[PDB]
């Protein structure tokens, strides 16, 4: 999966901020959230989120919906490394396994059940 | 700070209202 944040902010500066932020905020994981390519739903103003590690994916859905113009007829799916993480996983679990080496977790959203369609 | 902190407090009452156990 490809994200604008990575293209705009170069690695060693991201990894810089990841290390910093992960040490100030206990029990809060840093995650970047971008609209997927080809997705047709509301854009998200802010990308950079600190999320309680014990917060479920299920709940993270609720919090992101709250922040985009989403009609009821619109579907919404998260993607981590091209795969939909289950609603039962914790943002903590998700960070542990799939955090990249800048210490960030990258999640894309879309209205299509398959990334980038 | 460019980071937005999400807190469960937003959800907490909702979950009660919808009947979470």
């Amino acid at each position: 999966m490809k994200f604008v944040y990575k293209e705009e902010h170069p690695f060693e500066k991201r990894r810089s901020e990841g290390e910093k932020i992960r040490k100030k905020y206990p029990d809060r994981v840093p995650v970047i959230v971008e609209k997927a390519p080809k997705a047709r739903i509301g854009d998200l103003d802010k990308k950079k989120y600190l999320v309680p590690s014990d917060l479920t994916v299920g709940q993270f859905y609720f919090l992101i919906r709250k922040r985009i113009h989403l009609r009821a007829e619109d579907a919404l799916f998260f993607f981590v490394n091209n795969v939909i993480p289950p609603t039962s996983a914790t943002m903590g679990q998700l960070y542990q396994e799939h955090h990249e080496e800048d210490f960030f977790l990258y999640i894309a959203y879309s209205d299509e059940s398959v990334y980038g369609l | 700070d460019d980071f937005e902190l999400l807190d469960q407090s937003e959800l907490d009452q909702i979950e009660s209202e919808l009947g979470l156990t």
